């Protein structure tokens, strides 16, 4: 039959939730956004779509932090992620409350997906319209994950969500091969800005702003902070030259 | 979220019938044929142990389970459907009888309970009935040995002897042929061996076959000594050997 | 594959170091490690053939047999690589004969690829098949 | 009505299609895997498939270490995978906490077995499309293999494989076991047991495996565990020595 | 079809879309037009009060949740009233709990995921109103817009409901003018007055129809209606 | 320590030292004057390399142990070995919460590789503190001056032992409730080492 598509928790004859798949529709429908596990840390980058003059630039900021060491970014319903962001922002302090320690990214991870996985478990519990690039420096080094409304994330030496991923997918996979060594966050900072523009080129049609952040065990000192100002402008100019 | 299905998941057919129930008996009748015989000297129930794989260790599952030391039962249906019931079934007995009465219920009430259960599984919202029916071997003092068949309908009732599952009919047929009031258990056992072998298409031996009896109280199984009043369980599962033994008694 | 060439070329002398003087491993260890079962730079089968032939010419075609016997076992660069040398080896075992026919006779079912089938190179492994048969005949 | 497939309710046949479809989701991951009780040990091998570079491949396992003693392999989606282990994780310490000694493997199985049967019976509850095999070397039962299904059905195994090609290794081991005639692989070094397995996994899968190819784990007395790629490589090396 | 995919906010389109949202999104433009803008100094609301009849009163689209914070609406008032009240709590709450003014920023954060819950949760529905929200704070005057999609944005200016584009285009056209009109609410206002005139279509703004609000630096959220709108008319 | 549960008494003490931490306490469990179990093992494994000295109600602590251990276990079953600190964090809650139901002073001592041994006090106050070394229990009183003077940091493995043993014996000597035998447990990179000392030994030190 059909209708398997309709209700979340339903296993279609193939054993599949098409809603989740439909969620993925909304997911890829998300603005292209990337993240980079770099040497000490991870770096998060996303195009900020400028729809108008009236948009106050730099105000609306897609990447959100959990604790101070966990940066997160997602393509999908901005309410979804934020909803889950706080949902995450909970668990850390929660964890950190019980365990006195800020939560390990991986620890922090599985929490989320299970929660997300809940959003699979019932036909009504509409999964989240977001897949989310997230991670940061934790007790051991950085980590970078990107989580599916399925409840699938994994370790990602780089990750990209949104439309322009494929522009990025190479770009990351490039720097994978360009830098199987590793990369300074700042170069990841630089590289990403390109990649995003490149990722943006999928979306190239309209003006956009660029949100980039990062967790550098070096620079943020095991924290997540935003790529900002000159090094931001650098990476831009870096990128905006390399886009040419 | 949660369950928003609170409504009876089986409903009166235009004929008043309850389809899922009537569908349950399907899968119930589907069950690997399981038999039971209430003999004079005791009760024995039997069924073939169905291995889905030789790698799979058949013994590691038991289609018959003791409930009270004098009570055990068999099913025909989904092993899982068989699984949880016993737990409750055993549990409720302690709770709803023993822990009250400090002793093991008359099989009837013990039976009566799980019957009630499945009715709930029948009528409750968000639930389906179980995919098993239950041939129930029990002995209590005043009611002696007892043989009870219970459905996912919870419909239950005594037997002199019986069988359920896939080939139950011709077995029961053969049983009805075979049965008398006076059947001795080993007879009935042998009878079941006869009976079950009939419904046994696959390998027929102790390792393939599950036989349990309500025998005498089994002080060997008392597991302790120095209490005269406690003479052990009446329920007994026979060995693959004792089967394979009595399979030569064929 | 620069080192695959270079380290070979490095081993070239390094073999010729103890070849002219084993360095059988000098040649080997390079591709032995590098290609192993898992290519690093991989190499040319030559780099492995280089080994084999620097083995071959230098060593006993007796030992080379047993050598390649094991080299076969890890990987080679491929089910092919060595067994081309192994093929010319048979000419060179026949560049040997008697016992080096018997050494060849050794090489026969050491791995089939001389008289028989592991590799598909029957155009060769058939030869030694008959070629030994031709002797087996004799 | 036809919802009977959409939901868990007895089909006209008394059948549960979501279940039957959950069975689809089981190999939907398309990972073949095995569980072999060694003599001393129990060993579990599985396909580690690393489709992407961007992956951190290390992160990829369906074999999960449940307890001190107990691990489990999952056959099914990693969300549902990651779930049941969690679910399993509780019971152990729980059981242990409650019962003062660690949970026996099958208990978890029987436990986890109960779980789907619920969802099986619990319509809004969906059962999970993962097939799970629990293994340990049980203080009582020694080497142990317990596989469970989306249906809450489960059993002990002299050994098992699972995956799309399960039947093949199934035959293989069934062949080898009907051959070997003993429930367990008789080897004192689980290494050999592993090496035996990786053989017979390579064997029946007709598939040579790199160390990145294999999800490999070993249930040993008091400790279930797994191997790095190097023990795997050691095996790959070791197994390359028998052949 | 959609009745398959639209009916449930829990249920994506095959394209992964929630038509109820899109539906709620429809009631938006269905709503009366209203306008808002901010300077860095002040943040101004300009509303079109629609009535039922002349006999009836004129529906007010502007809300005060707070001195530093008040908002305007288009689409379903009942939702916002809650939300506003709900919000009113928050500034209160904050200034209760923390003696801290709710960040107009932090405000927008709230309703979003709050709205998000309306979305992902079956049996329910989104709110039927998108919001224009002016606020002034330690970070200054902030005009924020909300979407029953949950999505919020700070704009220098904006308008919603019906045909807000005319103002909007003009406003987006007007952009740097008002944002630089600073300490001059009036022209901040009259910009909107012109703005709303842009998206004025049916008739002109009136004493009854025009509604106006401003929060600003030292301008608390302050609503202007009738004679208060009369001079700006 | 409710009426009818047994009284441990003695004195529990633990010292992080050059190789790690060692736990120690007496074996004496008294009921008023009557020692219920003189041989009791009062040192306790919440975790392999993370451990505890239990004072206050055993029934408190005894349960308390199972609790945190259960969690750490599960936590480890999830996230692996928590820090020795992380375990006490779990305790701290319990204490800092159920304190009004709780009589437990606890020395949380555990060996981390990175941080070597880690001493953590949790008095009944639900407060938590890391120390170079800890002493608690009855006779801890008498020996504070002793330990304080006679303690040193990165004392060798044995230096820890007998100084502790003396510390304990003093307490054991001095205290009535402190006695039975000295059980010590060494937590190092090496691992857990339980020790025992008989009165005929440590009585005389």
């Amino acid at each position: 039959g059909t209708g398997y598509d309709l209700s979340n928790s339903v296993f279609s004859p193939d054993g599949r939730n098409f809603q989740v798949e439909y969620a993925v529709k909304a997911v890829e429908n998300g603005t292209t956004s990337i993240g980079i596990k770099c040497n000490d840390g991870v770096v998060f980058a996303v195009e900020k779509l400028i729809t108008s003059k009236l948009l106050v630039p730099q105000k609306n900021v897609k990447i959100q932090v959990v604790d101070r060491h966990i940066g997160c970014v997602y393509s999908g319903l901005i309410p979804d992620g934020r909803h889950l962001v706080n949902r995450g922002r909970e668990e850390a302090a929660s964890f950190k409350k019980l365990y006195k320690t800020p939560i390990p990214i991986p620890a922090f991870a599985d929490r989320l997906g299970q929660y997300v996985q809940a959003h699979t478990l019932y036909n009504s519990v509409r999964p989240f319209g977001v897949s989310t690039i997230f991670g940061g420096v934790d007790k051991n080094g950085a980590h970078l994950y990107m989580l599916e409304p399925s409840g699938s994330y994994w370790g990602y030496k780089g990750a990209a969500t949104g439309k322009g991923r494929q522009s990025a997918k190479a770009e990351l996979e490039k720097l994978v091969d360009h830098h199987p060594e590793g990369l300074s966050a700042r170069e990841a900072v630089k590289q990403a800005a390109k990649i995003i523009y490149l990722a943006h080129e999928d979306n190239k049609e309209k003006d956009f702003e660029l949100e980039i952040s990062w967790c550098s065990l070096s620079e943020t000192n095991g924290l997540h902070k935003f790529v900002k100002g000159d090094l931001l402008q650098e990476a831009i100019d870096f990128a905006q030259k390399e886009i040419n | 979220m949660t369950d928003r299905y609170s409504f009876s998941l089986t409903t009166f057919s235009p004929s008043g019938k309850l389809g899922q129930i009537d569908y349950a008996l399907t899968a119930v009748k589907q069950g690997v044929t399981s038999l039971g015989i209430k003999a004079t000297n005791g009760v024995v129930i039997a069924t073939e142990k169905k291995s889905s794989s030789p790698l799979a260790m058949s013994e590691t599952l038991s289609k018959v389970s003791l409930l009270t030391p004098d009570i055990g039962a068999v099913y025909s249906g989904m092993g899982p459907d068989y699984r949880v019931l016993v737990d409750k079934s055993r549990k409720v007995a302690h709770t709803s009888y023993k822990r009250i009465y400090g002793e093991y219920p008359p099989t009837k009430l013990l039976v009566s309970e799980v019957a009630k259960i499945m009715q709930e599984a029948t009528q409750s919202g968000g639930v389906r009935p179980f995919g098993v029916s239950l041939l129930i071997a029990g002995h209590d003092e005043f009611n002696g040995f007892s043989l009870y068949q219970v459905d996912p309908s919870g419909s239950y009732f005594p037997w002199k002897a019986t069988a359920i599952g896939k080939g139950s009919v011709a077995a029961k047929t053969f049983l009805e042929k075979r049965w008398n009031d006076e059947l001795e258990l080993e007879d009935a056992i042998h009878i079941a061996l006869l009976t079950l072998k009939e419904s046994v298409e696959g390998e027929f031996n102790g390792d393939t076959i599950e036989l349990a009896i309500i025998g005498d109280e089994n002080p060997d199984l008392l597991g302790y000594t120095g209490i005269p009043t406690d003479k052990g369980p009446r329920f007994r599962k026979l060995t693959s050997q004792e089967i394979n033994d009595r399979l030569e008694a064929l | 594959a620069d080192k695959d060439y270079s380290q070979i070329l490095k081993e070239e002398f390094p073999k010729i170091d103890s070849l002219a003087q084993n360095s059988a491993l000098d040649q080997l260890l390079v591709l032995e490690k590098k290609t192993r079962q898992a290519s690093d730079l991989a190499s040319s089968k030559e780099v492995l053939a280089k080994i084999v032939d620097l083995l071959a010419s230098r060593n006993k075609w007796d030992d080379l047999n047993e050598q390649l016997t094991l080299l076969s076992k890890k990987h080679g660069q491929l089910k092919l690589s060595i067994q081309y040398m192994i093929q010319k080896v048979m000419e060179y075992l026949k560049s040997s004969k008697s016992l080096d026919l018997n050494t060849r006779i050794s090489v026969i079912e050491t791995i089939r690829v001389v008289t028989e089938n592991k590799i598909f190179v029957e155009v060769e492994r058939a030869r030694v098949t008959k070629d030994l048969v031709e002797i087996k005949k004799e | 009505a036809g919802y009977d497939r959409h939901i868990t309710i007895f089909s006209p046949e008394g059948r549960l299609y979501q279940v039957e479809y959950a069975f689809k989701a089981t190999n939907q991951t398309n990972i073949n895997s095995l569980a072999v009780r060694g003599k001393d040990c129990t060993v579990v091998i599985s396909q580690k498939k690393v489709p992407d570079k961007l992956l951190d491949p290390t992160t990829v396992s369906y074999i999960f270490c449940i307890s001190r003693t107990i691990g489990m392999v999952v056959n099914g989606p990693i969300p549902d995978a990651r779930n049941a282990a969690l679910r399993a994780k509780a019971e152990a310490a729980e059981f242990r906490y409650k019962y003062g000694y660690d949970m026996p493997c099958d208990v978890l199985a029987k436990r986890m077995a109960n779980l789907s049967q619920i969802y099986t019976q619990r319509a809004y509850m969906r059962p999970l499309g993962v097939i799970l095999t629990f293994v340990s070397v049980d203080e009582e039962l020694g080497p142990s293999i317990y596989k469970t299904d989306p249906a809450g059905y489960y059993v002990g195994y002299k050994a098992t494989a699972t995956g799309p090609k399960q039947q093949e290794i199934t035959t293989n081991l069934e062949n080898h076991f009907k051959k070997s005639k003993i429930d367990h692989i008789n080897e004192e070094s689980w290494e050999k047991v592993v090496e035996f397995a990786i053989t017979h996994m390579i064997d029946a899968l007709g598939t040579e495996f790199s160390k990145n190819d294999l999800e490999v784990g070993v249930a040993t007395k008091d400790k279930f565990f797994t191997l790095s790629a190097e023990n795997i490589e050691e095996r790959l090396v070791a197994i390359a020595e028998q052949d | 079809f959609r009745n398959n995919y639209d009916g449930d906010t829990v249920t994506f389109s095959p394209t992964g879309r929630l038509f109820q949202v899109e539906y709620a999104l429809e009631a938006i433009k269905q709503g009366s037009v209203t306008v808002g803008l901010r300077s860095n100094t002040h943040a101004v609301l300009v509303a079109l009060k629609r009535n039922a009849d002349e006999l009836s009163s004129y529906q007010k689209k502007i809300i005060k949740c707070d001195e530093h914070m008040g908002l305007s609406l288009a689409g379903l008032a009942p939702d916002a009233r809650v939300l506003s009240n709900y919000l009113r709590q928050q500034c209160n709450y904050s200034s209760l709990v923390f003696n801290r003014k709710l960040a107009v920023e932090r405000a927008g954060h709230l309703l979003c995921d709050k709205a998000q819950k309306n979305t992902q949760s079956y049996g329910g529905r989104p709110y039927g109103v998108g919001l224009l929200i002016i606020g002034y704070d330690k970070s200054g005057a902030h005009l924020l817009e909300f979407q029953p999609s949950g999505n919020v944005t700070e704009l220098y200016g904006t308008a919603i409901g019906a045909r807000s584009q005319g103002a909007k285009t003009y406003l987006e056209r007007t952009l740097d003018t008002f944002i630089k009109i600073d300490g001059n609410p009036d022209e901040l206002i009259k910009a909107g007055v012109e703005a709303i005139s842009q998206s004025l279509r049916d008739e002109s703004l009136t004493v009854d129809n025009l509604s106006i609000a401003i929060v600003g630096k030292d301008t608390p959220f302050t609503i202007y209606d009738g004679e208060a709108v009369a001079k700006y008319i | 320590l409710k009426k009818g549960e047994v009284s441990l008494g003695t004195s529990i003490m633990a010292v992080t030292f050059k190789d790690g931490v060692i736990l120690g306490a007496d074996s004496r469990t008294t009921t008023g004057a009557y020692i219920a179990n003189r041989v009791t093992d009062k040192l306790t494994r919440v975790h392999d390399k993370i451990w505890c000295c239990r004072s206050g109600s055993a029934a408190d602590t005894q349960a308390i142990a199972d609790i945190v251990q259960y969690h750490l276990e599960l936590y480890t079953s999830q996230y692996g070995t928590p820090s020795t600190e992380t375990a006490a964090s779990v305790f701290k809650e319990l204490c800092y919460e159920n304190k009004d139901n709780l009589t437990a002073g606890i020395i949380v001592a555990g060996y981390d590789d990175k941080n070597k041994g880690e001493v953590y006090t949790i008095p009944l106050g639900g407060s938590v503190h890391k120390l170079p070394y800890a002493i608690a229990g009855s006779g801890s009183t008498f020996i504070y001056g002793y330990c304080d003077k006679n303690f040193r940091e990165n004392m060798s493995k044995e230096e820890t032992v007998d100084f502790i043993k003396h510390s304990l014996s003093q307490a054991i000597k001095w205290d009535g409730s402190s006695g039975g035998v000295i059980r010590m447990v060494v937590l190092t990179a090496a691992g857990v080492e339980r020790l025992i000392f008989y009165p005929d030994e440590y009585e005389q030190l």
